[PDB]
């Protein structure tokens, strides 16, 4: 008679690596790292993506003619911004600083748009629009001209009651030629300043023809600045000044991203989101993108990360 | 392996050791079987759960990386940006690899051990009633029934 000890041996296909050793089947383990993904674009916990198919952000900001569906306000987990948002800022001009002007904006969770100057304040015309965009103008400032061949300084004030702060936007006309200046603000040589408590700035034309942009020689240099509770912002100019009209109050804190894919959205809830996709796990790794977020596993650039639980397999046979 | 017994003086494993990872099988005028000791491998069970849980929770923590925007002169930020995460990248990766890697071969070996351990305690409980006969078996000096067979697979073995 007699009695023995032994260990189990299964069917198992299952191999793990050790540093002395790979491919070591064993009986048991575990596959610690997430692979898959929907293939989609859909809301985290923070809710859904604000998704921009043919307006870019600064054209949104700025309130380019079109991206009115956009004038409401919009609140959003992240931004997506589709290949074909091509709307951006119309009139030929570069915004100052705009990746941060951009970074800001995609950080907040919400934007809520706020009239700073209201239209009869001037004392100058203020419908001025352009063929570049769209036979109009931006929602978020008024072109300032003469009016009866006239052009006095002009001298607004706005101060920020709301308890939150309003980022605003403005810019100056560098018209092509002489003839137009002297036409549209009656004098050539002008001087604008936007200031408040904490900016000081001032701005002076410079007449000349660019090359072709949008069908135009000339150009607007775009800028923007955030006004603090209880400040005061006061814009001053005896032309070329195109002036706030709505500002933006920004609020919350989103996930911070702006992707740019045109990944398919869909009616769908995940836990981390990709811009290859989203997913749902409890695995601790996953190596879908080093860009995932929302509520995530820790991306590693692998492709399996098997833990053994069982014991080393070996066959009797 | 480490403490010698699985793949080691007992060269193969049982593949009719369906309940869990350690066992008995004895031979007696009444025949011939195995089944799993509860003790040992319950204990083993709870202990590779414990890692399992707490590697999980102890990974499982995401890092952060935001696909930044950068001006034509900010090329040396963008370089700057690139290096961080390349490196968050690359030492997580390494964290988790190795980490893998290494508590593989500590699983592995504790559960030779786990073997090794019950060997050696049916080993000395038998003491001289029985000869190993160096592949896992302990032959028996002395007719051993079921219920005789059962004192040894609990501990109770009279005659230690
Ligand atoms: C447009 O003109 C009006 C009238 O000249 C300006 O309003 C006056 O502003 C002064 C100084 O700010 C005040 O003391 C008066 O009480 C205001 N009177 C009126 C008519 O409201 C107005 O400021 C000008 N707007 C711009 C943009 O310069
Ligand atoms: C991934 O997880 C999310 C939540 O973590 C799931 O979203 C739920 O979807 C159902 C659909 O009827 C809603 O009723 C729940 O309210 C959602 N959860 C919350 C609180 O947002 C989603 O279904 C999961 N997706 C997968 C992979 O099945
Ligand atoms: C993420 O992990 C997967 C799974 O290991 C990687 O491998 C691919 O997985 C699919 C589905 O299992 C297979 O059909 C392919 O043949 C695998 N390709 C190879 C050889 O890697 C996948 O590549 C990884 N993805 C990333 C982003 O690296
Ligand atoms: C180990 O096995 C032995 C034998 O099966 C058990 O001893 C028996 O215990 C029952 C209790 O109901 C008695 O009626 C029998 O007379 C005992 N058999 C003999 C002759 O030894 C023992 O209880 C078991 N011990 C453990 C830890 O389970
Ligand atoms: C295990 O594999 C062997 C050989 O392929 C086969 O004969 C046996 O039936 C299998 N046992 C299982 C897991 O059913």
């Amino acid at each position: 008679d007699k009695i023995c000890i032994g260990y189990q041996s299964t069917n198992s296909t299952e191999t793990v690596d050790t540093l002395t050793e790979t491919n070591v089947p064993v009986t048991h383990a575990k596959e610690l790292l997430h692979t898959s993904h929907n293939g989609m674009l859909c809301a985290t916990n923070l809710g859904h993506p604000l998704i921009l198919d043919t307006c870019t952000i600064e054209g949104l900001i700025y309130g380019n003619p079109s991206c009115d569906l956009l004038l409401g306000g919009r609140e959003w987990s992240y931004i997506v911004e589709r290949p074909s948002a091509v709307n951006g800022m119309c009139y030929p001009g570069n915004v100052e600083n705009l990746e941060e002007l951009r970074s800001l904006f995609s950080s907040a969770s919400s934007y809520q748009r706020i009239q700073i100057f209201p239209d009869t304040i001037w004392n100058v015309s203020y419908s001025g629009t352009s063929s570049a965009c769209s036979d109009s103008f931006y929602r978020s400032m008024r072109w300032l001209t003469q009016k009866n061949n006239a052009y006095p300084i002009q001298d607004a004030q706005y101060t920020n009651n709301r308890g939150k702060s309003i980022l605003f936007m403005w810019g100056i006309n560098h018209p092509p030629t002489d003839t137009v200046q002297t036409n549209l603000y009656t004098r050539t040589d002008t001087t604008t300043s936007v200031t408040t408590e904490d900016i000081n700035r001032t701005f002076k034309p410079v007449i000349g023809p660019r090359p072709l942009v949008n069908g135009l020689h000339g150009r607007i240099d775009y800028y923007w600045s955030v006004l603090k509770p209880g400040q005061t912002l006061r814009v001053r100019s005896n032309g070329n000044l195109i002036a706030p009209w709505y500002g933006h109050i920004l609020s919350g804190e989103s996930h911070g991203r702006i992707l740019k894919t045109d990944l398919n959205s869909g009616n769908c809830v995940v836990q981390c989101q990709t811009e290859r996709g989203g997913l749902n796990t409890t695995l601790p790794f996953h190596n879908v993108s080093k860009y995932a977020f929302g509520n995530c596993p820790k991306y590693v650039g692998v492709k399996s990360l098997k833990l053994a639980v069982g014991l080393r397999n070996v066959p009797a046979r | 392996g480490l403490f010698g017994a699985i793949a080691g003086f007992i060269e193969g494993g049982w593949p009719g050791l369906v309940a869990g990872w350690y066992g008995f099988q004895h031979s007696n005028d009444q025949g011939v079987g195995m089944a799993a000791d509860s003790d040992s491998t319950q204990k083993a069970i709870d202990k590779i759960t414990s890692k399992v849980n707490n590697i999980v929770d102890k990974m499982n923590k995401q890092y952060g990386i935001i696909d930044h925007e950068f001006s034509e002169i900010e090329t040396r930020l963008n370089m700057i940006n690139n290096k961080i995460d390349d490196q968050i990248q690359d030492i997580w990766t390494y964290n988790a690899e190795l980490l893998v890697l290494l508590e593989n071969q500590k699983t592995l070996d504790e559960h030779d051990a786990n073997v090794n351990n019950l060997y050696n305690k049916v080993k000395r409980a038998l003491g001289s009633n029985a000869m190993e006969d160096g592949k896992g078996c302990f032959e028996l000096y002395h007719k051993c029934d079921d219920q005789c067979m059962e004192t040894i697979r609990n501990g109770t073995y009279n005659r230690r």
